[PDB]
C-alpha cells in the first residue's frame, strides 16, 4: 500500500509555467485502443511493438509499449492482448508516423465480461463532495492506467481539469482503493517551465491492474486560493 | 438542512435475527450516507459508507442499501456484541447532519437480580449524611421495580436509581438505587428493606438489616 | 495505528472560552480532511468543524464566528477554538479523520473525546464512601462532586470482572454515582479490595480499602 502524499510532495499548478495543453492532450479524445492483438515486433528487451494504426487522423502505423521491466515484455510478447493507453510522440524512439505509450496491457483470452461494469469516481473539491459519476469497462482485471484516462478525461470536458493555459485547480491526485490496499498519482506536472511527457506517462510502466468489481476511485481536488 | 431520521428509535431482536434498520433524509442525498456504530463507553465505529460500501475490517453481517432519501443497515444474523446506538449521517452537503440513533437491544434468557444491601459507612454518618446503597445486578428482562421499606414506611422519597446498559458480552442489565436521608433521619429508624419486584420471581427478592 | 488523542475539555462560565487540541499519529497529518464532532447529553451527534488538507474550513451556522478550527500539520495537532459558550455546547467533543482521503464529511477513525461542561456551577470534590456488607459483593459510592467525569477502578483495574461502575445521577448541582466489584468471599477480607476513585475536576484522588464491619 503506497505512502500517501507526504506535505508538499503534490505538484502545485501555479509553479508550473509551461503550457498545460501538453498535460491536456494525454487526456484529451485520442488515445490508444486496440482489442485482441498481438505484439509483431521488439525495440528494446522491456518493449513490445503492436501494429495499431490510427486510420482516423492519420497520426501512428505502429505503436511501442514499453514496460519497466523485461519480465512484462516477456509475459505479453506473443499472447492476445488488450491495449489502452495514452500515447506520446516526442522523443518516441523506436531505433514517422510512429507513437510511443507506456503500460497498458492486458490479456484477452479469460479477461473478458460479457456486460460493461461500472465503477463510480468520487470527485471532492476542498474536502468537499463535488461530483460521482461512472466509468465503465468490460475486462475483469483492467489496468489502472486506462481507469485514470476514463477520469481524466470526464473532468477534462466537464469540469475544465486542465485548459489550454492552465488548470483551475492548485493541486490533484486520483486514489485507487483495492480491499486492504491503495496508491495514487499526481495529475498535476512538475514545477517549471517544460511538460516532460515521456516522463510523466512512465509512471503507467508497472502494467498495474486491479479487480474491476473490487477497486474504487477518489479524486481530491484543491482550488487556488 | 438536510433533517435525517431514523424510525424505529429502538429495536429489541432475538440472537440471530436478520435486522434491518432505517434512515430516512428530508432531501435527496444520493449515495452520500454513511452508517456508525457505537458501544456503551466508546467512540463510535464507522460501519458502512456511501450508503452500501463495505469497509475493511468491518464484519460482513453488516450490510447497507439505498440512495436518494431511505436507506437500511442490514445486520445478517444480530449477535450480543451487537447491542448499541446506530447512527446514520448526511455527509452529501453542508450542514452536515446525523439521524437520532437507533437503540438496539437483544434478547436472552429470562435472569433474576442479585441483589445486595448496604448500609450507611461509618465515614459518612461522621459527616451528618446516610446513604443506603442497594445494587440488582445482572437481570434480565430490563423491567424491574425496587422499593425501599423502612419500618413498614413505603415512600419513596430521597431515592435516586441509575441503569448501565446491556452488557455485550452477557445481555444482561443491572441497577442502583440510593436512599440518602439526613443521619438524625436515619437513626429514627430500625428496619431497612430493598425489595425487587421482577419477572423471575411471583415473590419479590428481599434484602434487608437492621441498624442494630 | 492510526491514533487520535483530544485534550484541553474542561468547565466554563457561560460567554467563556476554550481549546481543544487533538493530537494525531500513525498517518500523515496533511493528507486527510479532519473535524471535529460532539455528542450531547441526549446522545446526539453533531458536526462541529472541518479542515482540508488544503486548509479549507468550514462550520454550521450553530457555530459560526464562536469556534474556529486550525492545525499545526509540523505538530500533528488540530485544534478548536471555542468562544462565547452555550449550554447548548455542553458535550463529549471528537476529533476525526476520513477514511482515505481528502474528504471532510466522513468519520473513519475518532479519538476517545473530551468532556465540555457549560455552567457557572462549582467545582467540587466528591466524598468516597466505602460499601462493605461463595460470592461477596462490596462498592464504593462517590458522592457530591461537580463536574463530570469520575473515574473508578478497583485494585488499579486489576479487578475487571465483576465490575459495575454507574451512570452518574445529578441533584442539586451535584453528581453523585456507585460502583460495585463482586469477588469470591475467599479473597475479602483475606486480600485487599480498594477502590481508586479520580476526579481531574478537583485534583482529587482517593484509594479507599473496602474493610469489614
Amino acid at each position: 500500500s503506497q505512502p500517501d502524499p507526504k506535505p508538499d510532495e503534490l505538484h502545485k499548478s501555479s509553479k508550473f509555467t509551461g503550457l498545460m495543453e501538453n498535460m491536456k492532450v494525454l487526456y484529451d479524445d485520442n488515445h490508444v485502443s486496440a482489442i485482441n492483438v498481438k505484439s509483431i515486433d521488439q525495440f528494446l528487451y522491456f518493449d513490445l511493438i503492436y501494429s495499431i494504426k490510427d486510420t482516423k487522423l492519420g497520426n501512428y502505423d505502429n505503436v511501442r509499449v514499453e514496460f519497466k521491466n523485461k519480465d512484462l515484455a516477456d509475459k505479453y510478447k506473443d499472447k492476445y492482448v488488450d491495449v489502452f493507453g495514452a500515447n506520446y510522440y516526442y522523443q518516441c524512439y523506436f531505433s514517422k508516423r510512429k507513437t510511443c505509450m507506456y503500460g497498458g496491457v492486458t490479456e484477452h483470452n479469460g479477461n473478458q465480461l460479457d456486460k460493461y461494469r461500472s465503477i463510480t469516481v468520487r470527485v471532492f473539491e476542498d474536502g468537499k463532495n463535488l461530483l460521482s459519476f461512472d466509468v465503465q469497462t468490460n475486462k475483469k482485471k483492467v489496468t489502472a492506467q486506462e481507469l485514470d484516462y476514463l477520469t481524466r478525461h470526464y473532468l477534462v470536458k466537464n469540469k475544465k481539469l486542465y485548459e489550454f493555459n492552465n488548470s483551475p485547480y492548485e493541486t490533484g491526485y486520483i486514489k485507487f482503493i483495492e480491499n486492504e490496499n491503495s496508491f495514487w498519482y499526481d495529475m498535476m506536472p512538475a514545477p517549471g517551465d517544460k511538460f516532460d511527457q515521456s516522463k510523466y506517462l512512465m509512471m503507467y510502466n508497472d502494467n498495474k491492474m486491479v479487480d474491476s468489481k473490487d477497486v474504487k476511485i477518489e479524486v481530491y481536488l484543491t482550488t487556488k486560493k | 438542512d438536510i433533517v435525517m431520521t431514523q424510525s424505529p428509535a429502538t429495536l429489541s431482536v432475538t440472537p440471530g435475527d436478520r435486522v434491518s434498520l432505517s434512515c430516512r433524509a428530508s432531501q435527496s442525498i444520493g449515495d452520500y450516507l454513511h452508517w456508525y456504530q457505537q458501544k456503551s463507553h466508546e467512540s463510535p465505529r464507522l460501519l458502512i459508507n456511501y450508503a452500501s460500501q463495505s469497509i475493511s475490517g468491518i464484519p460482513s453481517r453488516f450490510s447497507g442499501s439505498g440512495s436518494g432519501s431511505d436507506f437500511t443497515l442490514i445486520i445478517n444474523s444480530v449477535e450480543p456484541e451487537d447491542v448499541g446506538v446506530y447512527y446514520c449521517q448526511n455527509g452529501h452537503s453542508f450542514p452536515y447532519t446525523f439521524g437520532g440513533g437507533t437503540k438496539l437491544e437483544i434478547r436472552r434468557a429470562d435472569a433474576a437480580p442479585t441483589v445486595s444491601i448496604f448500609p450507611p459507612s461509618s465515614e459518612q454518618l461522621t459527616s451528618g449524611g446516610a446513604s443506603v446503597v442497594c445494587f440488582l445486578n445482572n437481570f434480565y428482562p430490563k423491567d424491574i421495580n425496587v422499593k425501599w421499606k423502612i419500618d413498614g414506611s413505603e415512600r419513596q422519597n430521597g431515592v435516586l436509581n441509575s441503569w448501565t446498559d446491556q452488557d455485550s458480552k452477557d445481555s444482561t442489565y443491572s441497577m442502583s438505587s440510593t436512599l440518602t436521608l439526613t443521619k438524625d433521619e436515619y437513626e429514627r429508624h430500625n428496619s431497612y428493606t430493598c425489595e425487587a419486584t421482577h419477572k423471575t420471581s411471583t415473590s419479590p427478592i428481599v434484602k434487608s438489616f437492621n441498624r442494630n | 495505528e492510526v491514533n487520535l488523542i483530544e485534550s484541553g475539555g474542561d468547565l466554563v462560565k457561560p460567554g467563556g472560552s476554550l481549546k481543544l487540541s487533538c493530537a494525531t499519529s500513525g498517518f500523515t497529518f496533511s493528507a486527510y480532511g479532519l473535524s471535529w464532532v460532539r455528542q450531547t447529553p441526549e446522545r446526539r451527534l453533531e458536526w462541529v468543524a472541518s479542515i482540508s488538507g488544503g486548509g479549507s474550513v468550514y462550520y454550521p451556522d450553530s457555530v459560526k464566528g464562536r469556534f474556529t478550527i486550525s492545525r499545526d500539520t509540523a505538530g500533528d495537532i488540530l485544534f478548536l477554538q471555542m468562544n462565547s459558550l452555550r449550554s447548548e455546547d455542553s458535550a463529549i467533543y471528537y476529533c476525526v479523520r476520513d477514511l482515505y482521503g481528502d474528504y471532510v464529511g466522513r468519520y473513519a477513525y475518532w479519538g476517545q473525546g473530551t468532556l465540555v461542561i457549560v455552567s457557572a456551577a462549582k467545582t467540587t470534590p466528591p466524598s468516597v464512601y466505602p460499601l462493605a456488607p461463595s460470592m461477596v459483593t462490596l462498592g464504593c459510592l462517590v458522592k457530591g462532586y461537580f463536574p463530570e467525569p469520575v473515574t473508578v477502578t478497583w485494585n488499579s483495574g486489576s479487578l475487571s470482572s465483576g465490575v459495575h461502575t454507574f451512570p452518574a445521577v445529578l441533584q442539586s448541582d451535584l453528581y453523585t454515582l456507585s460502583s460495585s466489584v463482586t469477588v469470591p468471599s475467599s479473597t475479602w477480607p483475606s486480600e485487599t479490595v480498594t477502590c481508586n476513585v479520580a476526579h481531574p475536576a478537583s485534583s482529587t484522588k482517593v484509594d479507599k480499602k473496602i474493610v469489614p464491619r
